[PDB]
């Protein structure tokens, strides 16, 4: 009925807001527009919160925002994601990477274990060894984990194991991911709608 | 809880 | 080019979106959805945030919904609204609507009466008789202005005068200034796609 | 300040 129909207009809407704003701020994390992504991802959290229903393709959208939320905030170790304040941001996004509905392809695993690896590297560039420690206890598996240990009990911060599997490193595989998830929904409703109206100007 | 994008709160470090 | 364009599109959806933000929010505040008001409230702020420019209709849109949370929030004398902490909520909504360009009809002029009347009343009804005179000192102009003062002075929070200019008055002569933005705006782009998908469907 | 819809913070009642 009318209030029904203007209710189902409301969440298709939403919807397409939704995969609007995955889609800029997969852009923002790739073009490292920082503040743009910061409020991209302000907006997406309160379409998201104003959902009130989701089907299994919204579920994967709102996982692939929250991961890279987690990785633009990878060093911020002083931020907070989870419920337990003893889970760090790239232990965060560790968690949200094993969750995604997705395949596991060579590029979701060397993506797990640079973040694994970086988990604990980012905790160790702080001097904080105690609590790099305490991360790889909660994550450890992958063939490093003996290597790790190692380094973590070494106080081996610049060890040139992380020199190779850098934080750098991590961010252009995720950016790979992310350049994947662009074109796969570069084609959803609002941004195709968008762009032929700019179009339909030139 | 919640379908948080960004951070819940401070952390303890 | 390229870039260029997406940025575009970019502004483009988030006016589409900031359009359709208001249109909701309007029919939860007709409607009483509290809820879904808050929520949508959360979500046109963080659009209207992430907008690098604005057009004259899109500032007028921007207060419309400005208003409409300031109304929304008339009885929380603890919500602060604006830089200076002693301007309460229905002085804030008063602000706005004296900004908003719109013409100046008869609702124009009824509305402002009763938001300046009842600024003092919720006042009153909390006990807050200081209050009430510092309100009454700041937005004092009409024809009131001394049975107000007098009300005032005599602490008469259940005059008659009130009884008349009440909340409730306040409250349905703005929805029905709601119902007018709703019939204006219930055109716009993205409303109008979402309901025409409803209906590709029936 | 700032295009806020929602309140700015608490204020002294």
């Amino acid at each position: 009925e009318d209030a029904g129909l203007v209710a189902e207009a409301e969440a298709v809407a939403a919807g397409w807001m939704l995969d609007f704003l995955c889609l800029s701020l997969c852009r923002a994390f790739r073009d490292g527009r920082s503040e743009d992504f910061r409020r991209t991802r302000n907006s997406a959290e309160a379409i998201i919160h104003g959902l009130s229903s989701l089907t299994a393709c919204q579920l994967r959208t709102i996982y692939i925002c929250q991961f890279l939320t987690r990785i633009a905030a990878g060093k911020t170790l002083d931020a907070q994601f989870e419920n337990d304040e003893r889970i760090t941001p790239l232990e965060s996004a560790l968690m949200i990477w094993g969750s995604i509905e997705k395949e596991h392809d060579k590029l979701h695993e060397e993506i797990q274990n640079l973040i694994k690896i970086q988990a604990i590297a980012v905790c160790m560039e702080n001097g904080n060894f105690k609590e790099a420690e305490e991360v790889f206890e909660r994550i450890f598996h992958m063939p490093f984990k003996s290597k790790l240990l190692m380094i973590i009990s070494q106080k081996d911060t610049f060890h040139s194991f992380f020199q190779h599997f850098s934080y750098n490193h991590m961010m252009e595989k995720i950016k790979s991911y992310v350049n994947y998830v662009l074109s796969e929904k570069s084609s959803t409703f609002l941004m195709k709608a968008a762009a032929k109206v700019v179009e339909s100007k030139r | 809880s919640h379908f948080n994008l960004a951070p819940l709160g401070r952390r303890r470090v």
